């Protein structure tokens, strides 16, 4: 939802298209 | 063949997480050589895989024993059946690589 | 801990058989370095554990090929969806060691 | 129940016994 993506978690895919 | 696999599932499948792998006895415990072992591999719960990023590196975060059934032997004298407890591991995870 | 594992259990689940394994790509295809893959890895069946006696060892009779979906990043460009086929092992046999 | 005892073959119990 905003930028909670962590390098060592799963990298769902809005974290993919913003790598 | 089973045609082109689904890209979600080889992430999911693929990362970083416990799966079922074969430890040789041998790289466990070097200090048994006299005494061959039957069998000589056990089935026990690591991580393998990759990780997210080239540098991270998937390894263990808890750990744990288990108990096994094996039967030593040795050349011209005979057999026998002895418990030996390994390590596993419980938890995995990803983190920056070190050395 | 769970308990002492029965025998007939350890040796028939750890006996050269084909079992799931992460292979690397890097591994496979060394020719590409210049695109990151994502993931860098991929689950294929081959063949883990042991063998029956100490001059023996666990390969594989006979191979096929499976396709798979890989995203190829490369830095400071874009990223793209390919397909990638890697070779698996379908039989596993026993056999004395030679080199 | 003979001598069919396979180097590279599932070694049952009397395989076993007689190594």
């Amino acid at each position: 939802g905003g930028n909670e993506c962590d390098i060592a978690r799963m990298w769902e895919w809005e974290c993919f298209e913003r790598l | 063949h089973h045609e082109v696999v689904k890209f979600m599932d080889v992430y999911q499948r693929s990362y970083c997480h416990p799966i079922e792998t074969l430890v040789d006895i041998f790289q466990e415990y070097p200090d048994e050589i006299e005494y061959i072992f039957k069998p000589s591999c056990v089935p026990l719960m690591r991580c393998g895989g990759c990780c997210n990023d080239e540098g991270l590196e998937c390894v263990p975060t808890e750990e744990s024993n288990i108990t096994m059934q094996i039967m030593r032997i040795k050349p011209h004298q005979g057999q026998h059946i002895g418990e030996m407890s390994f390590l596993q591991h419980n938890k995995c995870e990803c983190r920056p690589k070190k050395d």
